[PDB]
């Protein structure tokens, strides 16, 4: 899709540079890129591959990176709040938001999965959302929720031409 | 065509360089497959079925080509044999030396290949006689071989059951499942592996007259009828390969193309699985 | 094969004592297609006057369901048990001809039975008049049909039945295309391997021959 041609984009532009070093704002926009995909591999190493004297010239990157150490460790409930820390640039406004909402849906899988009672206050921490998701939870997507005990309950949810080609390659 | 046209097409050069050189005189364990045409199976078994109990037998028109016998036509003998025994006194040798003279005539350029004989009951095996007799026919008719035909238990089995076997030469001195399916005599001969060949123009009609049994192909439904079969061939092939193995240290060949047709088999029956259900399943929605 | 021994003494009455046949006709057991007697003019003739509702019982005994008599249950005659049997296997037989698996639910609420034992005592004697075979699953609730017979067939859907026989034969020509596709791609492969052995086997003898200086 677009994304893929958006990918090929940065690639590009990653690909040649007046020095091997590109701008501060592209350099940011792969960073922020790289953790939205779950590839910290190489977010880490991007990191480090940022020579230290941009590093510490701006504090954009220093923000970026927090939230890169946030999410490495798998701090659910902190990551939105270290990603509220600081405001982001005008022309990636709108897509960290999503990347946000991107978590958002990775702790849910974390909670369907792997989860089969879930203290309330930690599948609100894990979700972000603080009491309101919960009601989400029985309402909208079906489960079945009981008080006086904060007990989340998840739950969770041409040919032939091939075996001409096998018997062809086995004959033969 | 013309590829398939072939084993059809008889030459004396090649017939006669292969009966000069004789080179099962060294190798004892020369001939190993016997290809038997559509023709000479299909008048075994009347010939067989047509004595009944009694005992009856010919002989057999073919060609040796490498290490295969070729059989291309049956007799029939003028032998009046008992329940369990076939004699051949003074009828059968006339009958047999008019009738390849009479083939002569009219083009039939095979020779004598060998003998076939009915065991109407009793499996197909050599006894002691038929052993006897093989191995005199082997050691003055050097290109030979017994083949043995159960008419009864064709009929009772609905499968054609009939064996080809060569004798070792008297003095052959090189587990408890050869004695009962095979007679005392068993060491004293071994059992070529038979295949059935048919030609262009007997496929041609078979199919064409191929009109009542659509039903039994478009539910056949193998890899169920034939799972016991299968899952025998997989356990013998399983040991072939250790024996190919243990030879690693050309058996891993043989080995390889028992499991490429086992193989070959199965997908063959999935390819039907596959047509079957793309005919009756994809259909309304 | 009964429907015919109706017909012959039914080509000349008419009136009430044709109604009074209709309704025997419906009442006869082994009689489930009333196609050939719904063809007669007499019958047809019915639609004008006070016995329509006689020819509406016999087209809602040919082609309609159960439910059908439930809307209009008043207006048509008062069915007997014999005729309300009937009417219950044809609408098994209905639901039969469209799935094979039939839930108990859909003949509970279809067939308005309050009760599983009666509705399988129904099924089972809908099974002994051979119009369906199957079995019944207990477990899983469910009725599996192997075979139904054929209900009757009007003069406005002889169109469904050419459009899935139309896709019977598409499906087997596309079938016939793909396996000959298949053998020519297999004797394509076969072709190339061969040629491929005997240019190598040529090739390593010329070599062979020009070693031998």
């Amino acid at each position: 899709f677009s994304f893929k041609k958006l990918l090929d984009q940065c690639e590009n532009q990653e690909l040649e540079a007046p020095g091997g070093i590109a701008t501060p704002p592209v350099y940011g926009q792969l960073l922020a890129l790289y953790l939205l995909h779950n590839d910290m591999n190489n977010a880490r190493y991007l990191w480090k591959r940022i020579p230290p004297a941009i590093k510490s010239a701006n504090s954009e990157l220093g923000g970026i990176w927090s939230v890169g150490q946030r999410i490495w460790q798998r701090d659910f409930p902190g990551i939105y709040t270290t990603i509220n820390a600081h405001q982001w640039s005008e022309t990636v406004q709108p897509i960290m938001e999503a990347l946000r909402d991107a978590t958002r849906r990775r702790a849910f899988a974390l909670v369907s999965q792997a989860y089969t009672s879930i203290i309330a206050d930690d599948f609100a921490a894990f979700v972000g959302l603080p009491v309101e998701e919960a009601v989400k939870g029985i309402l909208e997507q079906g489960w079945q929720a009981d008080s006086t005990t904060r007990m989340v309950l998840p739950r969770k949810p041409q040919q032939l031409a091939r075996l001409t080609d096998y018997v062809a390659f086995l004959e033969n | 065509a013309q590829s398939i046209d072939e084993i059809y097409k008889y030459d004396k050069k090649q017939q006669q360089e292969i009966l000069a050189a004789k080179p099962w005189t060294k190798d004892h364990h020369y001939f190993k497959y016997c290809k038997i045409s559509a023709l000479a199976l299909l008048k075994m078994v009347m010939h067989a079925r047509s004595g009944g109990n009694l005992a009856v037998m010919g002989l057999m028109l073919g060609k040796v080509d490498g290490e295969t016998m070729i059989i291309m036509d049956s007799f029939a003998l003028p032998v009046e044999g008992t329940e369990t025994r076939v004699n051949a006194q003074a009828a059968a040798y006339e009958y047999m030396a008019a009738y390849i003279e009479n083939a002569k005539q009219v083009g039939r350029l095979e020779n004598a290949i060998g003998w076939y004989h009915s065991h109407p009951g009793y499996g197909c095996w050599l006894s002691g006689i038929n052993v006897s007799t093989q191995m005199l026919n082997q050691q003055f008719q050097e290109p030979f071989v017994a083949v043995v035909i159960d008419p009864t238990r064709t009929i009772s089995a609905g499968k054609v059951n009939l064996g080809a076997f060569r004798t070792y030469p008297k003095g052959y001195k090189p587990p408890l499942n050869k004695i009962e399916d095979f007679g005392v005599h068993c060491k004293q001969y071994y059992a070529l592996e038979v295949s059935y060949f048919k030609s262009s123009l007997d496929r041609k009609l078979l199919e064409l007259l191929w009109n009542k049994y659509w039903v039994n192909t478009l539910s056949s439904s193998s890899l169920l009828t034939n799972a016991d079969y299968t899952t025998g061939q997989v356990f013998d092939l399983s040991e072939k390969l250790e024996q190919s193995e243990a030879q690693l240290g050309d058996k891993l060949a043989k080995a390889t193309r028992d499991s490429c047709k086992t193989t070959i088999e199965a997908i063959h029956g999935l390819m039907s699985q596959v047509i079957k259900d793309k005919l009756f399943n994809q259909i309304n929605i | 094969n009964l429907l015919e021994q109706f017909i012959l003494l039914a080509k000349g009455t008419s009136g009430s004592a044709l109604t009074a046949l209709i309704s025997q006709v419906l009442e006869a057991p082994g009689v489930y297609v009333f196609g050939e007697l719904l063809e007669l003019a007499n019958v047809q003739e019915l639609a004008e006057g006070a016995n329509a509702a006689y020819l509406q019982l016999l087209n809602l005994f040919a082609y309609g369901t159960y439910p059908d008599y439930i809307a209009n249950k008043e207006s048509l005659p008062e069915l007997s048990t014999a005729q309300q049997n009937k009417l219950k296997h044809l609408t098994i037989v209905s639901l039969a001809s469209r799935m094979k698996c039939i839930p108990y639910s859909v003949l509970l609420k279809d067939l308005e039975m309050r009760n599983l034992r009666e509705l399988e005592d129904l099924i089972i004697e809908a099974v002994y008049t051979d119009i369906i075979q199957g079995k019944l699953d207990q477990r899983n609730q469910l009725l599996e049909v192997d075979f139904c017979i054929g209900r009757d067939i009007r003069k406005k859907d002889i169109n469904n039945i050419v459009k899935t026989l139309h896709e019977w034969c598409d499906g087997c020509e596309a079938v016939l295309l793909g396996i000959e596709q298949q053998v020519l791609r297999a004797n394509q492969y076969k072709e190339n391997h061969n040629r491929t052995q005997q240019q190598v086997e040529a090739e390593v003898t010329n070599i062979k021959k020009t070693l031998k200086a």
